[PDB]
């Protein structure tokens, strides 16, 4: 299957700068490459309500990537996505990394 | 799948662990002449039965396992359908159905 | 001695150019409320700011007027205005005092003579309020020159009669 | 003759036709088909240890040899020569050892091997005949004509006067046999006989004797070469050897193969000891262990054994040995008479005796020819003929015989006149005598 | 003299806000816009049933802020602050030479309805004035 | 699964408990000759027909206890899969189906 | 299939909590030492219902999950999340807790 | 010689081919066929204890040749010697025991064994014949002459005049037997005899007499070493062992295997006690055990049974000894007539007579030129010939004789005068005076 594999998806990390400051002018890091299947929530497309998936933040799941998750951008095929979320192993024989819950959930003032 | 999956997989991961399991039944049981089930060399073999029902139960257990590669919280059970009624339904298990 | 109270401004803080009557008679609305003088603060961030209570004004007309068309001509080319308030008690032409004040245009319904004279009234009041601001300038200049302007030196020359 | 010459000789010529004979006689070896063979990952056949192997030798055939030459001969009523000097030794002897030795010499050849068989002289000196197993060696002229062999030499070792194993190689001449010692490589004057001692391996009398052809004349003696002996032998070797596994598949059945498919059971380091001590056999797993057991075709494999048999029958031995039919034939006479076991043995002895039977009598002229004496064939002097004999007639005969004697018509002493027993009537003369003296 | 530099400070605020790792990720939003319905804790922002009114004219030289919090995302980070910093500067009224200035006025409100049954929920409105109108 | 989980598993982590729970039927009952099922050593081995029971159970009663591992308070059952009505159809149970 | 874990790197991850007063109370809380999973609530992602959940926290099962749980923020994978719940090992032959609950209530003042 | 010159000839050559024979008479080896062996761990094959080992004797053998003696001497009409001294005490004897020596000594030799035989010395002086077990001894020519051996000497261990085990070593010599002390090493002068005693082992009258040949010739005899006696024993034991096998496997079948595949039940400790106790067979679990039971193919094992057994029979023995087809033969002549069991020894024994009974004769002469005398051949000197013989003769004869007798024609007397019973016509005198006085 996957064999020893990259996803391929090369990951990196995008802030806008290391500071207290932040937006300004970008710098970019390459934090590590790392291969996750990342199918976005994105409403489960039962689409029972199929008013969600909503969240701000997208979760992606990489197996085995403390790297990935929040706190460092997460890029595939060199494309650029930032995600928030907690860093979970769910399942699978390898620990693989999830994202948990979601922020500016439903209700808004 | 990939490489690393199977080494993540346990059993491919401890090819020792899986190895030296099955022969503690199988050496003293089978005969035992013991049929050698071994080279002059003492490279390890496994019985047929023992075999068969080894391979499948630790192929499904690894299944069972996961985690990738386990069952979601709701998810279908893997469990069911890999886990031999079958199997065991193989060998009969009571055998040659009679005595 | 020489009443007279000119309508004056072309646009910066009592238009600082004069402009003869109609008089105004006299009033001050108000300025209670804060009300905004050029507040005078440092480290500050000036409050309440660019509002205005209102303005009150009374005017009398004379049978001769002029610049009445000449406003109408300072009308097309627009802006805000900002007029001269004059009172009496002792002011001379030169001596007098005024009070800047603030003015606005919008107000004149109509005007209506009695046969002597005609007599007019505008009143003159500022839109608002805005709670943020920020006129910043004009109002501060306004009140900083209003405390003592350069006085109706016009009218000096008049009261020939 | 160097050495060289004569070693050479030997080696290239193979031992194994003599020797199989030779191994036969003590018996045909089992060992070789008795053991069942593996495969090994090699796949090379590979002996089994552990099958042990039997073989038997045959009672059968010693009896019948040993009945043979007292049948055959008939025991002659006289032997004569043409020449007087061999006569009168004739007369006395009257065989008394010739007649044996002629008996002797061709049974010998006749008997298992030689294939190659070379006399030796007696210490003695009177013809002693031993047999060894072949070399064997290569036939070769020593003398001058390529034709003749004079003798091809053996070596053999025995194992030994040092007790040590040692090579031992023995010339032989046609004088007489040599014997040497591999270390010394010869011993005594090796191209000296000689002159003598050694004796001559026959003397003539008065003088040395020489046969004038010198041992050995290697035996076909038939492209088979299975006669004579090995006419019985080689057909009871085989018939042994099949018996003899026979006998073993019968053992090797009865005693037992359980096998177990399952189950364990321990170690067999364990399960070895904890088995003799039990002494008792339980299936574990699943009960019970079929295996097989051995085999449902092992009573399908009596079948083909039948058939085998039944094959081995056709062509098979176990000669009938039944009862005769005919009647008669007293019991005593019956015992010797029914094979018994002189049939088969007769038609070879007569074999022996013929063809050469007529050679041998030229011979025996030829020797008086050696003795220079006119030469007269030995039938023609008497004149003799052979076999008359009759032994045989003696059988019916004698029951006329009994007749003749009783009723007293004929003869009856030529009838024992026939033989004679004694040309005499005396015997006759005397009962007569008694009957006229009676009473 | 102060000026564009008082709204040169604003800029001075947003650089604080930026300067704000937390700051960039929520980015404050959440809970506040969309995500109300996220777990809670869940808090968000925005004015108290504010609707627009008045025409041609501006909302108001003060602008006031107010927060509805569910687990009380940050009534603290900016309540303290400014708390800190105004309790140095107040205890001296508040007033400009020739001019009186006054904060008005001060209305306080709560009320907290839980669906979840969550710790009551507490909302803080702040009002700032700038300059006079 | 991960060794450590192995460990977790009952069966697993007490090797005494389940080596020595199926002996107490075994040992008495099979012949008992006894056939030994032990070595001299005395190594303890499990009959054909009590393993295959023994350890479809256990593995099955493992999987059953959970916890990890175990169905959810809202979950499929892995009870009715993994239990034979299957291998108690080995052994047929009648077995010879007749006698 | 996970088998051991390498996993525990122990990072004290930052908070800041119940700052009563100007005055503020910082403590580093990363409960974790073993490394935890969190299974999202994350809603069912059947969804039915699907209004649900942006939960404050995120309720997590890890084997020792009990220590995992809230009152101590969690890092997973360096990434950084906060989960409100009382432990309980739900199962496992290994205890594995989750956290249980979820702030905040559904219903807001 | 030298002791250890001695000795050392004794180790090497191997006991068994002789033990093996000595072993077989008493009986053959059961044991080694006979037990089962299992496969260990090693898969060294063992066998097992359990299995018990039976062997029988076979009767038959030992009737046979009782039988076989008495008939082939068929009791000499007489025996002469050439020298008169010789012949006087022939007369006298007439054979009495030479007869019985010959016989005895060919016979002996002829029997099993020896292989290798050593004549000791009586105490009485008088020819004693023991056989004793083989060293088995390696030959060697204790005498200059390498080809003959002198003897080989032997030694066995018999326990025990201790009664604690030595071994024993006897020395053998020409002149007689030697019986020499393990723990001595020797008794008596070694080197002597000597002179006397011990006494010679055979005297000639009057004088210390020697044969000039001394012990022990090894025999052979043949390569099979098959004969003489060996000729019924070899193929018997074989018989026998293959008799026994059977017997012991009806046994063994009949006994009882149940096997149980199930069920327990209890540990075998208790299970035993509580086993014997109850005596009663159930099955745990569930009902019946099949187990096999032991087996199908017990049923098909008949059937190999039968072809093993058929293919024995037709090597097989089991002699048919049926009645004779052949009518006569009146009962009590019948039973000793009908084998019986005369004809298979006759022949054998006519082996022992010849070959080498005219050697015997020469011998005899050759033992009347020990006299001195003139040899005459003894065939010769009667002359005599051998067999007339005719005891079978005389089955045939008497009836004849009878009817003689009685007819009066003939003789009758020298009907009798063919044994002659006596050559006295006087016997027919007195019944004819008889007659002549009658009545």
């Amino acid at each position: 299957m996957y064999e020893e594999f990259r996803d391929v998806i090369t990951f990196q990390s995008y802030v806008e700068q290391s500071n207290g400051e932040g937006g300004k002018t970008y710098k970019w890091v390459d934090e590590f490459t790392a291969a996750a299947h990342v199918q976005p929530i994105s409403q489960e497309e039962y689409y029972k309500a199929q008013q969600l998936q909503t969240p701000i933040g997208y979760n992606i799941y990489t197996p085995y990537d403390d790297r990935i998750d929040k706190k460092m951008r997460v890029i595939y095929r060199g494309k650029i996505v930032t995600f928030i979320g907690d860093p979970v192993d769910l399942s699978g024989l390898q620990e693989i990394t999830r994202i948990k819950g979601k922020e500016d959930g439903a209700y808004v003032g | 799948q990939r490489v690393k999956r199977l080494l993540s997989i346990t059993n491919d991961k401890h090819d020792e662990y899986l190895t030296e399991m099955v022969p503690l039944l199988v050496e003293f049981a089978k005969d035992e002449c013991h049929n050698p089930f071994i080279d002059k060399d003492g490279n390890e073999s496994i019985p047929s039965g023992v075999l068969i029902f080894v391979a499948k139960a630790a192929q499904f257990y690894m299944t069972n396992a996961g985690l990738t590669g386990r069952s979601m919280d709701t998810v279908s059970y893997n469990f069911a359908t890999e886990i031999p009624s079958t199997i065991l339904k193989k060998l009969n298990p009571y055998r040659k159905m009679a005595r | 001695q020489d009443v007279k109270y000119l309508f004056q401004s072309i646009d910066a803080a009592t238009g600082s150019a004069p402009l003869f009557p109609a008089y105004q008679t006299d009033g001050s609305v108000s300025g209670e409320r804060e009300l905004f003088d050029e507040q005078t603060k440092n480290g500050r961030i000036l409050g309440p700011g660019s509002v205005a209570d209102s303005g009150e004004v009374t005017y009398y007309g004379k049978r001769g007027d002029a610049g009445q068309k000449a406003i109408e001509d300072a009308y097309q080319n627009g802006k805000q205005i900002k007029f001269w308030r004059v009172d009496t008690v002792k002011n001379e032409n030169d001596k007098y005092d005024a009070q800047f004040g603030f003015a606005y245009i919008e107000s004149r319904e109509y005007s209506d003579g009695v046969e002597g004279a005609v007599e007019i009234s505008i009143s003159l009041q500022v839109i608002g309020e805005l709670k943020n601001g920020e006129i910043d300038t004009l109002p501060e200049e306004i009140v900083n020159v209003s405390k003592g302007g350069y006085d109706f030196q016009q009218p000096g020359q008049t009261t020939g009669e | 003759p160097d050495t060289t010459m004569i070693q050479k000789l030997i080696d290239e010529h193979n031992p194994e036709p003599l020797l199989k004979g030779v191994r036969y006689y003590m018996c045909e070896n089992d060992i070789e088909k008795k053991r069942r063979t593996y495969y090994d990952a090699a796949g090379q056949q590979l002996v089994d240890d552990t099958k042990t192997n039997n073989r038997t030798s045959h009672a059968w055939h010693k009896l019948f040899v040993d009945q043979k030459t007292q049948y055959l001969v008939g025991e002659p009523v006289t032997f004569t020569s043409d020449n007087k000097t061999l006569l009168e030794y004739v007369n006395e002897l009257a065989d008394d050892d010739f007649d044996d030795i002629l008996n002797e010499t061709v049974k010998n050849m006749s008997n298992k091997g030689i294939e190659y068989w070379h006399p030796f002289v007696d210490e003695e000196g009177e013809f002693d005949y031993v047999i060894f197993p072949a070399e064997e060696m290569i036939v070769v002229y020593k003398d001058n004509t390529r034709r003749d062999i004079l003798f091809a030499l053996r070596y053999y070792s025995y194992k030994g006067i040092m007790g040590e194993e040692t090579q031992k190689a023995e010339l032989y001449t046609d004088t007489h046999v040599y014997y040497y010692e591999k270390i010394d490589g010869v011993y005594q004057m090796d191209y000296s006989y000689g002159e003598n001692n050694p004796r001559p391996h026959m003397t003539k009398g008065g003088q040395a004797i020489g046969w004038g052809r010198v041992p050995i004349i290697p035996f076909k003696n038939n492209e088979e070469m299975v006669s004579d002996l090995k006419f019985y032998k080689d057909l009871i070797d085989n018939y042994d050897s099949i018996t003899s596994s026979t006998m073993d598949s019968f053992s090797d059945f009865q005693q037992i193969v359980y096998v177990l498919k399952n189950y364990d059971g321990e170690n067999p380091k364990e399960f070895t000891a904890n088995l003799r001590y039990h002494s008792v056999i339980k299936v574990s797993g699943d009960g019970g262990v079929d295996t097989l057991r051995a085999e449902i075709p092992v009573d399908s494999a009596a079948k083909e054994l039948e058939r085998i048999q039944d094959e081995l029958y056709k062509s098979a031995q176990a000669v009938d040995n039944s009862p005769e039919t005919i009647g008669g034939g007293a019991t005593g006479p019956a015992l010797e008479k029914l094979y018994a076991l002189l049939d088969l043995k007769a038609n070879m002895a007569e074999r022996k005796i013929r063809a050469g039977l007529r050679l041998f009598f030229w011979f025996f002229a030829e020797y008086l020819r050696n003795t220079g004496k006119g030469d007269f064939n030995p039938d023609k002097e008497l004149t003799m003929t052979f076999t008359r004999t009759r032994i045989q007639n003696d059988s019916e005969i004698v029951q006329s015989l009994v007749q003749g004697v009783t009723g007293g018509i004929m003869s009856k002493e030529t009838a024992v006149a026939r033989n004679p027993f004694v040309q005499d009537p005396e015997e006759e003369l005397a009962r007569i005598e008694e009957e006229m003296n009676q009473y | 003299t102060w000026k564009l530099a008082s709204r040169a400070l604003q800029k001075a605020t947003v650089e604080n806000l930026e300067s704000y790792q937390p700051l960039m990720e929520m980015v404050n939003q959440v809970t506040e816009s969309p995500g109300k319905d996220d777990p809670y804790p869940y808090v968000v922002i925005g004015d108290q049933s504010s609707t627009p009114f008045e025409t041609k004219s501006s909302f108001g030289e003060n602008i006031t802020m107010d927060f509805h919090v569910w687990g009380g995302t940050t009534r603290a980070e900016a309540q303290d602050i400014s708390s800190r910093v105004l309790e140095a500067l107040t205890y001296k009224p508040l007033m400009f030479e020739g001019f009186t200035f006054v904060a008005k006025k001060l209305v306080l409100a709560q009320v907290i309805t839980d669906t979840d049954g969550v710790t009551k929920h507490g909302i803080i409105k702040v009002r700032f004035t700038i300059n006079n109108n």
